DNA sequence: TAATAGATTAGAGCCGTTTA
C-alpha cells in the first residue's frame, strides 16, 4: 500500500504583501500588484460587434454572480477588484464593413493604421470578431 | 459609531435586518448624531421608491453601479465624520478563521 | 482554423497588447442553437468568466495580478510541429522578489521531421540565451536552472546544456506527461483526490495531482476524475518531493485566464501558445518575448 | 448666514455644479453643493433646509 | 521501402462549466 505524500498548496502574493490561495479570493480581497491607472480600451469590429462589447463591459463593471458561488467566487466589479478604470465610454473604435489571410490582414491593418496614425492610445487592442 | 444597513429587495424587509435598524434609530436618537444610519443601496430591481420608511428619510450610498465607487463614497464618508494604521494582515489572517473551516485540508488517513 | 494565431503572429512585429474576443462569448445569450439553448451555455460560469476576460485585459494593459513565493531559473520548453521549432517560457525571481515572467523566444529549429530534441547548437543557444536573460534581470547567473518539458532529454543536448552553463550552475531536466493513464479514485466519498498528492513511483519518477478536488473551492478543478501529470527527473540530480512542489508553484502563472489552479504547468502551456503563434505565420527576428502578445 | 447654496438637476448636471463650487472654493467662497457637500447617510431634505434657512 | 508491436510525441477538435 504505497504512501501518497501531500504538496502544501502554493500561495500567490497579492497588493500590499498578503498571499492568498485562490487567486479570484485574492484578487477580490487586496488586489492586484501593481496599479496601473485604467484601461484604454481598443475596439476593433462591426458596429454589433462595438455594441456587444459596450453592454458587456457596462456588466463588467457592476457584479455578475455565477450560478454556484462557492465553488466559484463570484466577481466583485473590475474597479472594485483591480482599482484600476476600465469605463465602456472610452473606447477607440475601428469599425469594419487566403481567405483567413484576408480576413486577418482586415484586422491587421486596422490595428496598424489605429496605432499608428490615431493619436488616441490605447493599452491594448480587442479584436472583437463576429460569428 | 456608524450603522450601514444593506439596502437590497431582500434585505429591506425581512424581519431580523428590520428589528436591528429599529434598534439603530433607537440609539441614534439617544446619540443625537444625524451621522448614524446609512443605507446601501445594491440591488438594481429596487428603486429608491417602495423602500423601508425607516431608511427612506435618510441619504442611501448608490452601490448599484460600481461596488468600489460605493466603496469610495463610503471611505471619504468615514473621513468626513471622523470615523475611527491599516493593516491588511489582519483581514488576511481573519479571512480563513471564518470563511475557510469546512473548507480545508485537515489531516486525515484517506 | 488558424486565425487568431496568425492575427497575433502579424502583430508580433510592432508590439501591442491585444485580446482576442469572439461575439459569442461576450453575449452568449443572443446566439443560440435555433432549437433551444444558447450554443454557448455560460450562465453557470458568467461571472467566472467576467472574473477571467478582466484579469486578461489587466494582464495586457501592463498590470501584474500576483506574484509567487530564490536564485532558481524554471525553463519550461515546448516543440512544435510544422521541420520542428522548440519555443521556451523562462520564469524567476528578481532581487525585489518580483516574478519575472517572460518568455524564452527566437524558436530553434531541429530540421528532423519527429526529433523533440534540439540540437547541440540550437540546445547551446536556447540555454545561453535563459542565462544572459537571468544575468541580465538579477545581476548574477541562476544558482539552479529548473529546466522542462513534454519530452525525455537526449544524450547530445543534456551534454551541449551542460557544456554551455557556466560554473556552480546546477541544471535539471524534468519531463512532464499528460494523459498518464493513472485513474486514482476515492473509495469513500463520492469526490476525487483532493488537488495536491503526489504518488512518488522512483526517487526521480512520481505522478502529482496538480488537478482534482480542491479543499477551499469544495469542488473540482477538473470533471470527471483527475488525470495526474507524470513528473520525472530523466536528467539532471534533484529531490523529486522539491520538483513536485516548484511545479505545483508552477500551476500557479496561469494570466490567461483568472481559475485556482491548471493542471499542467503554466510555463510548459504558454511555451505551447507562444510556439504555435510563431509558427502560424513567417519568421520574425527577434520576437517580442514577452507573453502579454501572446496570450 | 455666510454660505453660498446651488441647486441643480442631479442626474444630468453635475460638471457644470462641481466646476462652480470647486472654483468658488478656490476663491474663498464657502459653498454647500448637494452633490459635494450633502452627507451620506443623512436626512437630505432637512440638512437642505437649514442649509438654505439658516446659512446662506 | 513495407509491416507488427511498445514508448513517446505532436497536433487538432468537442462538450461542460466542476455533484451543493
Ligand atoms: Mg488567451
Amino acid at each position: 500500500m504505497k504512501e501518497l505524500i501531500y504538496i502544501e498548496e502554493p500561495s500567490i502574493l497579492f497588493a500590499h504583501g498578503q498571499k492568498c490561495t485562490d487567486p479570484r479570493d485574492g484578487l477580490a480581497l487586496f488586489g492586484p500588484l501593481n496599479q496601473i491607472y485604467g484601461i484604454k480600451s481598443g475596439v476593433v469590429g462591426t458596429q454589433k460587434g462595438l455594441q456587444i462589447f459596450k453592454s458587456y463591459l457596462d456588466k463588467i463593471q457592476k457584479p455578475i454572480y455565477n450560478h454556484n458561488n462557492i465553488t466559484r467566487p463570484m466577481f466583485p466589479g473590475f474597479e472594485a477588484v483591480f482599482g484600476c478604470k476600465w469605463e465602456s465610454q472610452n473606447i477607440v473604435f475601428k469599425e469594419i464593413t487566403k481567405r483567413t489571410y484576408d480576413l486577418v490582414t482586415l484586422f491587421n491593418d486596422k490595428i496598424i493604421t489605429a496605432n499608428k496614425n490615431d493619436e488616441e492610445r490605447v493599452d491594448v487592442w480587442f479584436v472583437i470578431v463576429p460569428e | 459609531c456608524k450603522f450601514l444597513i444593506v439596502s437590497s429587495t431582500a434585505g429591506n424587509k425581512r424581519e431580523g435586518v428590520l428589528k436591528e435598524l429599529a434598534v439603530a434609530t433607537k440609539v441614534k436618537k439617544h446619540l443625537q448624531d444625524d451621522m448614524f444610519i446609512i443605507p446601501l443601496a445594491i440591488d438594481e430591481n429596487l428603486s429608491y421608491d417602495d423602500i423601508n420608511i425607516e431608511i427612506v428619510r435618510l441619504n442611501a450610498i448608490d452601490f448599484k453601479k460600481s461596488w468600489a465607487k460605493g466603496l469610495q463614497d463610503l471611505l471619504d464618508a468615514f473621513e468626513k465624520q471622523n470615523v475611527p494604521p491599516p493593516d491588511h494582515s489582519k483581514s488576511n489572517l481573519l479571512y480563513q478563521q471564518i470563511f475557510l473551516h469546512d473548507k480545508q485540508a485537515i489531516e486525515k488517513e484517506e | 482554423a488558424q486565425f487568431h494565431d496568425q492575427l497575433k503572429a502579424r502583430l508580433l512585429e510592432h508590439t501591442i497588447p491585444t485580446q482576442i474576443l469572439r461575439e459569442s462569448t461576450l453575449a452568449w445569450r443572443d446566439f443560440k442553437n435555433t432549437f433551444g439553448a444558447p450554443i454557448r451555455d455560460f450562465s453557470k460560469i458568467e461571472g467566472h468568466l467576467a472574473w477571467t476576460i478582466s484579469t486578461a485585459a489587466y494582464y495586457k494593459a501592463g498590470g501584474k495580478p500576483w506574484k509567487l513565493g530564490p536564485g532558481v531559473c524554471y525553463l519550461g520548453l515546448v516543440y512544435k510541429k510544422i521541420q520542428n521549432a522548440c519555443c521556451a517560457a523562462q520564469m524567476f525571481l528578481d532581487n525585489g522578489d518580483g516574478t519575472v515572467f517572460k518568455g524564452e523566444v527566437g524558436p530553434w529549429y531541429n530540421p528532423e521531421k519527429g526529433e523533440y530534441h534540439l540540437k547541440p547548437k540550437e540546445a547551446k543557444a536556447l540555454l545561453t540565451q535563459a542565462l544572459e536573460s537571468y544575468k541580465e534581470q538579477n545581476k548574477s547567473y541562476p544558482k539552479e536552472v529548473f529546466i522542462h518539458a513534454r519530452t525525455r532529454f537526449n544524450d547530445e543536448e543534456w551534454n551541449a546544456f551542460n557544456e554551455v552553463t557556466p560554473k556552480n550552475t546546477n541544471l535539471v531536466g524534468v519531463t512532464i506527461t499528460k494523459s498518464k493513464p493513472l485513474k486514482l479514485y476515492k473509495t469513500e466519498g463520492a469526490f476525487p483526490i483532493m488537488r495536491g498528492n503526489a504518488y512518488i513511483v522512483d526517487e526521480k519518477k512520481a505522478f502529482l495531482w496538480t488537478l482534482g478536488f480542491v479543499p477551499k473551492l469544495q469542488s473540482t478543478l477538473s470533471m470527471e476524475v483527475p488525470n495526474p501529470i507524470f513528473i520525472e527527473i530523466n536528467k539532471g540530480e534533484a529531490e523529486i518531493q522539491q520538483v513536485l512542489k516548484d511545479i505545483l508553484a508552477l500551476t500557479k502563472l496561469n494570466y490567461n485566464a483568472c481559475i485556482y489552479a491548471d493542471g499542467e504547468p503554466v510555463t510548459l502551456r504558454f511555451a505551447n501558445k507562444i510556439g504555435e503563434i510563431l509558427t502560424a505565420s513567417t519568421e520574425i527576428k527577434t520576437p517580442p518575448l514577452a507573453f502579454k502578445y501572446y496570450i | 448666514r455666510n454660505k453660498i447654496f446651488i441647486s441643480h438637476a442631479t442626474p444630468e448636471d453635475d460638471d457644470f455644479t462641481r466646476w462652480l463650487s470647486l472654483k468658488l472654493i478656490g476663491l474663498g467662497y464657502e459653498v454647500w453643493c448637494d452633490i459635494l457637500f450633502l452627507d451620506k447617510g443623512v436626512d437630505f431634505w432637512s440638512t437642505i433646509e437649514k442649509e438654505i434657512r439658516e446659512n446662506t
